């Protein structure tokens, strides 16, 4: 992902997940940053994995 | 045991420009007056001469 | 000499104390302003702690 | 549930029911099928 302006609010305010859990930054401040490479990954697990 | 959907995203935070940024867009410049600034996600206080 | 090197270690001492402030202590930064832009008021204390 | 925490983000936190980082005391919640879903449609939140 490169070339852009994300939005992230239209993602964690959809009530859609169980599990949203950021690492090294906030989930408030993600409408502030600047992120200068992304990746994204896609898969499907078990539930208690 | 149910199949759950995982999306893992991954990014760096200060480097080489900014090339994805936020949904928020620029003001103008007000000179010698204590700010907040903001460029390109690096904030501080400070006075821009 | 004696007088030199009282110049020489009152100016290795203050050199020090410049250069730790580059250090991150087992924070994520040293920079204060990038982990004030990059996390929540709970989550901010335990790194400027 | 999980947004009834100090210092969470969702619906019910941005806009229904926020809680201060400095909180003491408890959070209780139970589950309750039966006697409050006969959709039954008078139970609201703000969007």
């Amino acid at each position: 992902i490169s070339n852009c302006v994300a939005d992230y609010s239209v993602l964690y305010n959809s009530a859609s997940f169980s599990t949203f859990k950021c690492y090294g930054v906030s989930p408030t401040k993600l409408n502030d940053l600047c992120f200068t490479n992304v990746y994204a990954d896609s898969f499907v697990i078990r539930g208690d994995e | 045991y149910q199949p759950y959907r995982v999306v893992v995203l991954s990014f760096e935070l200060l480097h080489a420009p900014a090339t994805v940024c936020g949904p928020k867009k620029s003001t103008n410049l007000v000179k010698n007056k204590c700010v907040n600034f903001n460029f390109n996600g690096l904030t501080g206080t400070g006075v821009l001469t | 000499g004696k007088l030199q090197d009282v110049v020489n270690q009152n100016a290795q001492a203050l050199n020090t104390l410049v250069k730790q402030l580059s250090s991150n202590f087992g924070a994520i930064s040293s920079v204060l302003n990038d982990i004030l832009s990059r996390l929540d008021p709970p989550e901010a204390e335990v790194q400027i702690d | 549930v999980r947004q009834i925490a100090p210092g969470q983000t969702g619906k019910i936190a941005d806009y229904n029911y926020k809680l201060p980082d400095d909180f003491t005391g408890c959070v209780i919640a139970w589950n309750s099928n039966n006697l409050d879903s006969k959709g039954n449609y008078n139970y609201l939140y703000r969007l």
